[PDB]
C-alpha cells in the first residue's frame, strides 16, 4: 500500500544516511557538469563525522532520557514494593537490608546534630554549676 | 496472558477501526492508548506475550501492528532484551514463510528485522543474519517492488554484521545484484522502483565498504551501474565512487575506468553520463598520490585521445564539449608534476607522434588539426607550469612544428586558433 511503499522509502533513506551520513535522503549540460563538481566538492567539504556527532548527540539524549525515566519508575515500583512487603511482614532477607541501610543512615544523620564526645563532659559540669 | 490479549484486542481496533466504520479521533484514541499500554508493560513481558499473539493474529494488518510494536520495543533499545530480541526474531524467521503470503506483512516483517539487525549490530549471533540473508534472496527472486527493497536493505545490514561470513555467500549474489539492476533500468514503472534500484546502488556501496578486494574484482561492473543509474543522485554516486576510490587501487581503478568509458561512456551520448565519468576521472586523477611511476602513461593519452573524439564526435553542444575537454587537460594536469623524465621523454614522444602523425588514435572520424590543436593547448599548459626541461622537449617537437609553421606558411593549416596556439 502507500504506508508500505513509504516505510520502503523510509528503510532506504535509513541505510543511505548510515551508509553516508550528511547525504539528503531520498523523496545545460556544462551548468550539470559544474553542478556535479561543486557537489563533490560539498560532499568534500561536509563532514561524515561532524553529521553523525549531530546525529548521535540528539539520539543519545533522547534514549538517556528515556532510560532515566524508565529507571526512575522501575526505582519508584521497588520502592512501593519494598514498603508492602513490610507492611504485610513478608520482607525477604535479601529484601530490607536497603531498609536497615536507610535507617543507618538516618539515624546518623540525626545523631550528628546531638554533640561531641569531648564536649560532652564540660557542657555537663557547666550544666551542672548553671542548675545548681 | 491479559496483557497480550489486551493489547491484540487494541491492535485489531486500530487495524479495523476504518473497516468497522466504513474516525481519525478514534484512531488517535487508540494510538494513545496502544502507547499507554506499551508504557505499562516491559518490553521482554511485551515480548513474551507478543510471541504467541503473531500466531494467534490471523489478520495481516494485526500481525503488522504487533511487528511495529515489537519495533517500538526494539527502539526502546534494551540491552538485556537483546538475546530475548533474538528469540523475538527467530521466530518472526518462523512467521515469515506465513509473512511471505502478504506483500505489506512480508515488508513489514523484513524492515523490522533489519531494524533489529541495525540495532543490534554485532552484538548477537549472524546465523541468523545468514538465514535472514538468505531469506532476502528469496524476497528479490519474489522480486516486489518494496519487499524487494527491504531484502536489499537487510541484506545489506546482515552483510556489515557478518563481514568475513557474509564473503562467502557475496560471490553468488553478485551477478543478481547485477541482473536487479538491469532490470531496474530496463522497467521504470514505479518510483517504488526506482527507489530500489538506489537502494541496490547502496547495496553495492555497502558490500565495497565490507569487502575492498572482491569490490576492486568487480569494479567495473559497479562502475558500470553507478554510470546507467541516472536516476540515483549523482553527489551520492560520486559520494560511493570515492569511496571505492579509497578502496581500490588508483592505477587499476583507472584503467577499469578506461576500460568502461570506451565500452559505454564514449558510445552514450548523454551529458550525465559524460559528466560522471569526467567526475569519476578526476577523481582517481585527485586521489592518485606518489607513484613515481604511473605504470599506465598511454592508457591516459587513449583515454584523453577518446574524450577529443567524443566531443568531436558527440551530439552534445559544443560549449559542453569544450568544458568538457577543459575538465579533460585539468585531468591531464599534473601528470606533468609526476615528474621522471626518464619515463615522460618517452610519454613525450608518443604524446607528439598522436599529436602529428596520430598513430594508435582511439577515434579515425577525430581531425589531425584538431588533434594537433588540443595537443598544443596541453603542451602550452605543460610548459608553463614545469618549464625546465620542456624547453628541451620544445626542441625535439619543433621540428614537426617547422613542418607545421611551414604548412602554417603555406595556409595548409587556416586555423587561426591553431595557429596563436603555436
Amino acid at each position: 500500500s502507500q504506508t508500505s511503499k513509504y516505510q520502503a522509502t523510509s528503510v532506504v533513506n535509513g541505510l543511505l544516511s548510515n551508509l553516508l551520513p550528511g547525504v539528503p535522503k531520498i523523496r545545460s549540460k556544462a551548468q550539470l557538469i559544474d553542478r556535479n563538481l561543486k557537489k563533490r566538492v560539498q560532499l568534500q567539504n561536509r563532514d561524515v563525522h561532524k553529521i553523525k556527532k549531530k546525529c548521535k548527540l540528539v539520539k543519545k539524549k533522547k534514549v538517556k532520557k528515556h532510560k532515566l525515566d524508565k529507571e526512575q519508575l522501575e526505582q519508584l515500583a521497588k520502592h512501593q514494593v519494598l514498603k508492602k512487603h513490610q507492611h504485610e511482614g513478608t520482607l525477604t532477607d535479601h529484601e530490607r537490608k536497603y531498609l536497615n541501610k536507610l535507617i543507618k543512615r538516618n539515624s546518623q544523620n540525626l545523631r550528628s546534630w546531638d554533640l561531641e564526645e569531648e564536649v560532652r563532659d564540660e557542657l555537663e559540669d557547666i550544666q551542672q554549676s548553671i542548675l545548681k | 496472558e491479559e496483557f497480550g490479549t489486551l493489547l491484540e484486542g487494541v491492535l485489531f481496533f486500530i487495524n479495523s477501526v476504518e473497516l468497522t466504520f466504513s474516525t481519525t479521533e478514534i484512531k488517535e484514541i487508540l494510538f494513545k492508548v496502544l502507547g499507554n499500554v506499551l508504557q505499562i508493560l516491559p518490553v521482554d513481558e511485551f515480548v513474551n506475550a507478543v510471541l504467541p499473539l503473531l500466531s494467534t493474529s490471523t489478520n495481516e494488518d494485526i500481525r503488522y501492528h504487533l511487528t511495529l510494536v515489537i519495533g517500538s520495543k526494539f527502539e526502546l533499545e534494551g540491552s538485556e532484551a537483546i538475546p530475548i530480541v533474538n528469540n523475538v526474531m527467530k521466530v518472526l524467521l518462523d512467521r515469515m514463510p506465513l509473512e511471505s503470503k502478504s506483500v505489506v506483512i512480508s515488508q513489514v516483517i523484513l524492515n523490522t528485522m533489519t531494524a533489529l539487525v541495525s540495532k543490534y549490530g554485532k552484538k548477537l549471533e549472524g546465523s541468523i543474519l545468514t538465514q535472514a540473508l538468505t531469506l532476502a534472496t528469496e524476497k528479490v527472486s519474489s522480486d516486489m517492488t518494496e519487499v524487494k527493497i527491504s531484502s536489499l536493505a537487510l541484506i545489506t545490514n546482515c552483510v556489515q554484521v557478518l563481514g568475513v561470513k557474509s564473503i562467502a555467500f557475496y560471490p553468488k549474489i553478485v551477478p543478481p545484484s547485477i541482473k536487479l539492476f538491469d532490470a531496474s533500468l530496463a522497467d521504470s514503472s514505479n518510483p517504488l522502483k526506482e527507489q530500489l534500484q538506489v537502494a541496490i546502488l547502496l547495496l553495492f556501496a555497502g558490500l565495497i565498504k565490507r569487502i575492498p578486494s572482491f569490490l576492486m574484482s568487480n569494479i567495473l561492473d559497479v562502475l558500470h551501474v553507478i554510470y546507467f543509474s541516472r536516476e540515483v543522485d549523482s553527489s551520492i554516486r560520486l559520494s560511493v565512487i570515492s569511496l571505492i576510490i579509497e578502496n581500490i587501487d588508483l592505477k587499476e581503478v583507472l584503467k577499469v575506468l578506461f576500460r568502461i568509458w570506451s565500452t559505454e561512456i564514449a558510445t552514450s551520448n548523454d551529458t550525465v553520463a559524460v559528466s560522471l565519468f569526467l567526475s569519476t576521472l578526476e577523481s582517481t586523477v585527485e586521489n592518485i598520490d606518489k607513484k613515481s611511476a604511473t605504470s599506465q602513461s598511454p592508457i591516459f593519452f587513449k583515454l584523453l585521445l577518446s574524450l577529443f573524439e567524443f566531443r568531436s564526435i558527440s551530439s552534445f553542444d559544443n560549449n559542453t564539449i569544450s568544458r568538457i575537454e577543459a575538465s579533460v587537460h585539468e585531468i591531464s594536469n599534473s601528470y606533468v608534476l609526476k615528474m621522471n623524465d626518464k619515463v615522460f621523454r618517452p610519454l613525450f614522444v608518443i604524446l607528439v607522434r598522436w599529436a602529428f602523425d596520430g598513430e594508435g588514435v582511439t577515434n579515425a572520424g577525430i581531425t589531425e588539426t584538431e588533434r594537433l590543436l588540443a595537443f598544443f593547448k596541453f603542451f602550452n599548459k605543460l610548459q608553463e607550469n614545469l618549464r625546465g626541461i620542456i624547453t628541451s622537449y620544445f626542441t625535439y617537437l619543433l621540428e614537426p612544428v617547422d613542418m607545421l609553421l611551414k604548412r602554417f606558411i603555406s595556409k595548409d593549416m587556416e586555423n587561426v586558433n591553431l595557429r596563436r596556439l603555436v
